[PDB]
RNA sequence: UUGAUCAAAGUAUCACGAGU
RNA sequence: AUGAGAGCCUUGGAGGACUGAAGUGGAGAAGGGUUUCGUGUGAACAGUGGUUGAUCACGAGUUAGUCGGUCCUAAGUUCAAGGCGAAAGCGAAAAUUUUCAAGUAAAACAUAAUUUUGAACGAAAGGGAAUACGGUUCCAAUUCCGUAACCUGUUGAGUAUCCGUUUGUUAUUAAAUAUGGGCCUCGUGCUCAUCCUGGCAACAGGAACGACCAUAAAGAAGCCGUCGAGAGAUAUCGGAAGAGUUUUCUUUUCUGUUUUAUAGCCGUACUACCAUGGAAGUCUUUCGCAGAGAGAUAUGGUAGAUGGGCUAGAAGAGCAUGACAUAUACUGUUGUGUCGAUAUUUUCUCCUCGGACCUUGAAAAUUUAUGGUGGGGACACGCAAACUUCUCAACAGGCCGUACCAAUAUCCGCAGCUGGUCUCCAAGGUGAAGAGUCUCUAGUCGAUAGAAUAAUGUAGGUAAGGGAAGUCGGCAAAUUAGAUCCGUAACUUCGGGAUAAGGAUUGGCUCUGAAGAUUGAGAUAGUCGCGAUUAUCAAUUAACAAUCAAUUCAGAACUGGCACGGACUUGGGGAAUCCGACU
RNA sequence: GGAAGACCGAAACAGUUCUGACGUGCAAAUCGAUUGUCAGAAUUGAGUAUAGGGGCGAAAGACCAAUCGAACCAUCUAGUA
């Protein structure tokens, strides 16, 4: 059969993995723009859809009340919100600003 | 990578004669098979939306399939929707009446 | 090629077997005045077209 | 072989007819596979336990052909 | 912010074609492919398909009206002007 | 007021019968 | 090696480099017409040779119901005789041409309201009966065998359909798709009759009334960007099996793990329906806007599953990876086929909505269901029957087109000539990427040769100073080129000019900071015997507690030709004139 | 949020300056550097119309088979000087 030649991809499971480490990424290698790098269109759609995951199961565990999702929907639809961090604190401090109201 | 795959009929350019897809063998192979066109439904008609019941098809094969498959139990069974039907019996209903009590 | 019809699949078998050369015995008759052939087709130095 | 049958009774009466030329058996170590070569159709019983050959093998219709491999 | 500073839909034909002609098409598209209130299916769902030939998107009746606005000021003049006028003839 | 209607009923006198 | 004789081609052994998957690679169209293949070879033929050739000599070689021409019709040929022309014939929407009706199981007494152009060609790119899988020859395969389905037509067999009652059976029951009814002595008598049953519905089921007339769709699409799934192509992770290298080191780099059509069963992505219900403190929902008293969220259901997933297909199928054993031979036999994940338009697919638009996106052959007055079935003690749209068996399916090149050697270029030629598949890396550089996979060395450092030329360059003086003229040629961070002038129709200019910054190596997903975690009291067993929910919890996860960022130490996008990809700029607006 | 006859760019095409490479070629128009558009007045395979004093021409008398201010092929044609 004349048995083949190696092809080795030795050499690419230490840049695919020294990225985990990032050594190969800092200015000198980012020859296209960082805009189609990684899109808006889609850096958007991920951090947009991941609140509403977080969303729904605080809309319907018990959590936060029913009327508190279109006065904040209209945040997720506006921008104020950069982690899912920030929003929890923001529900920490306004469902305790509800709390001892009532 | 694979072994590339030619085409097997006579027709090569891009075209609507063949849609087309890659199944694989018991070989690894992968021969290049192509599928028919696709199959969808019958409407209301007066609605015009895609009608509920009815089974994907074309009109071509479509006489050998049974009776259960080409529609249901109603008058117009795969000529309206029920949406279609309850608006139009009543609708001359109330007229033919009218019609009673406008011939007096 | 590959989607001929019934003439030029009948018309190319004349112009087929018409590419022999001479009958490897016919110059002894009399009067032998055929050396080799008039029609005598190669397919790069001759066309066909009619 | 585009059908299976997992009754017995229709997989003997099945058996008897213009068609059903031959029967095609096969000893896996998992089951056994009942294939019997029918003119349009063909019909397959899967059995597994290792016993019920016997008595569902003869239980046939004596003319059949066997294709026994094993 | 406010995004462009006068010619609003047209931005996409800048620089091109003239100033009064820039405007003229404006004048003549924020009306053409906006919302309607239908007179008949009672929501906000018109836009348009060609010159004059609107469909709603909800509950299907289509009506034939003006070709830039709904219907014009042309229009329902005429459908003004034919009604008072009908009760006339027979009557 | 986005259904829909075709393919004689009625009537009259004869056939006013045949079979029976 | 062989050959009378070889730089080749002619091989086969190595092994150097190219073609780089928008190939010099594998197969398709037009055109070629025997070139494809073996066998044999002397001379012209192969702008050099010649032991092989697209030359001759001499032999073989193209199998089909499913691939396709065949039917349908498209722009248009003007192609029945109304017409005109001296005739041929007519750079012709021949729409007038007794009936110029196709006819239609039809009825007297032009079968009745009905049919306008009578006819045909026109697409191996559009429409369109239905199939694929494994091996197989000297060259052929969705064709040949092996095996496994379907369609169309024809024929045949079974196939709702036997009642109250009582033949089976005391009756309850049972053949009987579900018998009742008044009467009568019960009824035995009498009478009544089945052209299918289910669901509140959407619709469901194995089949259950077309012969015509009638609507209604499909047949029937352009083009753009799209979230959802899937296919296969790949990539990392782990078991396996056998190959790679070894001074030195490497639990390591490799091949390979598969399951087709047609079927049955589970059968959610996912929009739209049905029942309920009556929402404003408006609410639900996406990447968007879409949605709602013309019924929104809900509670369950309906239907489409294209999609998958197990089982049929599956002889350890076959195949493949290797085992052993057999002079060996169409042999023999052993073993394997096991799991997760992660992403992409370096591609197609069903589905979902929106987008430009004085751009609205073909016809018809064939086809379903429905409507329809008639008419034909049509007894209940049964016998059944059913162009039955059910199950299933026999039965043929004619006609020809198939080999090969498919272009730096089969085309046309008077020629084996860098020249124009329709599309199809399309990989590793870097990277924005189908760039451009490079290798695996396939394939090629084919361009006359060994030699030799003259000019001039042919193309690829650098050259100390100054830098347009040069020359018609800043034209060949040089700097700039990527991305991030600012920083942006006059004139503007206020959309620009905008990359303005004018700048800084940019390795390798060692790290922290950030952007997610699934189980949230889960007190509390006892039981059995810590094992096993039983529960409420606040705080939690911001990268909680377990667990897996893409890859792009946001900084910082330390260090090197002091070169940094290191080659490739790739811009010089600025005030003015005069044009012409622009693409 | 992705619209415009919007931009730099690749196979698709075009053909600008070098007036560079051969100008008895690679060729009765091509090669090599350079340059323009590149999601529409775009690019294109097939089918079909259009006819010699006319077809067609986003207009140069371009193009009509290597011919175009009138082809192309036989004649009256040994046409006249």
């Amino acid at each position: 059969k004349k048995p083949v030649v190696v092809h080795s991809r030795y050499r690419v499971r230490k840049n695919t993995e020294a990225r985990r480490k990032g050594r190969h990424c800092g200015f000198g290698k980012r020859k296209g723009t960082a805009n189609a790098r990684m899109p808006t269109k889609l850096l958007w759609m991920q951090r947009q859809r991941v609140l509403r995951r977080l969303l729904k199961k605080y809309r319907d565990s018990k959590k936060i009340d029913r009327h508190l999702y279109h006065d904040l929907y209209m945040k997720c639809k506006g921008n104020v919100f950069k982690n899912k961090r920030v929003l929890m604190e923001y529900i920490h401090k306004k469902k305790a600003e509800k709390q001892r109201s009532k | 990578m694979v072994q590339r795959l030619t085409l097997r009929r006579r027709l090569s350019y891009n075209t609507r004669s063949n849609k087309r897809r890659i199944v694989r063998t018991p070989g690894g192979r992968l021969v290049y098979q192509y599928v028919k066109k696709n199959p969808t439904v019958p409407r209301c008609g007066q609605c015009k939306e895609k009608l509920k019941g009815i089974t994907p098809s074309r009109p071509s094969e479509r006489p050998r399939m049974s009776k259960r498959l080409k529609t249901v139990s109603r008058t117009y069974g795969g000529v309206l929707c029920h949406s279609c039907l309850r608006e139009r019996i009543v609708r001359a209903f109330l007229i033919e009446e009218q019609k009673i009590v406008k011939a007096l | 090629a590959a989607h001929k019809s019934f003439r030029i699949k009948q018309k190319l078998a004349k112009k087929l077997k018409q590419n022999r050369s001479v009958p490897q015995w016919v110059r002894l008759r009399t009067g032998n005045t055929i050396r080799y052939n008039a029609k005598r087709r190669h397919w790069r130095r001759t066309k066909l077209k009619l | 072989m585009p059908r299976e049958i997992k009754e017995v009774k229709d997989f003997l009466n099945k058996a008897r007819r213009s068609d059903a030329r031959a029967v095609k058996i096969k000893k896996n170590p998992t089951n056994t596979k009942f294939k019997i070569r029918c003119s349009r159709f063909l019909y397959t019983l899967v059995v597994q336990d290792k016993e019920k050959a016997d008595k569902i093998k003869q239980s046939l219709p004596p003319g059949l052909q066997v294709k026994e491999v094993k | 912010a406010k995004r462009t500073k006068k010619v609003g839909i047209v931005g996409k034909y800048g620089t091109r074609y003239g100033a009064s002609l820039r405007k003229m098409v404006k004048k003549m598209e924020i009306t053409q492919h906006s919302k309607y209130t239908c007179s008949f299916c009672g929501k906000d769902s018109m836009k348009r398909a060609v010159v004059g030939i609107w469909s709603c998107k909800r509950c299907k009746r289509t009506v034939a009206g003006g070709a830039w606005v709904y219907s014009t000021t042309a229009a329902a003049s005429v459908r003004s002007a034919v009604r008072r006028l009908r009760e006339t003839k027979e009557q």
